[PDB]
């Protein structure tokens, strides 16, 4: 989703 | 400049008029910095990945200097394991990835 | 190619035969898969990131074509919500960032  | 990736693309930024070690991550939407005061309001917002999801201080359209390269936007504050600079600030410097 | 990162780096992978989307991640010192059955022998392993660690298995040596770019090594499969490729193969296809 957002932060990888 | 251009940035191979044997090592971790670890930078220098001022932020708040203070240096810090920050991670360019192309991984992540968003520009999350460990725990530090920043002037200003913010608001709370939870994101989330690997590991699942924490909780951070949304901080508005803050200046931020990133290898030399001027940006303004969108800083998260809260427990990361390191600094990360993200795609809302890496776009405005003008990054890219190439192969 | 040039990968803008307006949006996420999402690109085409193919392994161990079939065909993934994975996001191109500079912030990531491993290549970490969604869960998938792959053959093998495999080592656990913990990996960190935003909201903490999870539990993945480790294969070493396998091969991953990335948007038509052959590269082989070690694959993280477990629990993440996305596919991602890290320096570990990133290196091997000669991407780097730039601006």
């Amino acid at each position: 989703r957002k932060i990888l | 400049p251009q940035i191979t990736l044997w090592k971790r693309p670890l930078v220098t930024i001022r932020i708040g008029g203070q240096l810090k070690e920050a991670l360019l991550d192309t991984g992540a939407d968003d520009t999350v910095l460990e725990e530090m005061n920043l002037p200003g309001k913010w608001k709370p917002k939870m994101i989330g990945g690997i590991g699942g999801f924490i909780k951070v201080r949304q901080y508005d359209q803050i200046p931020v200097e990133i290898c030399g390269h001027k940006a303004i936007g969108t800083v998260l504050v809260g427990p990361t394991p390191v600094n990360i600079i993200g795609r809302n600030l890496l776009t405005q410097i003008g990054c890219t990835l190439n192969f």
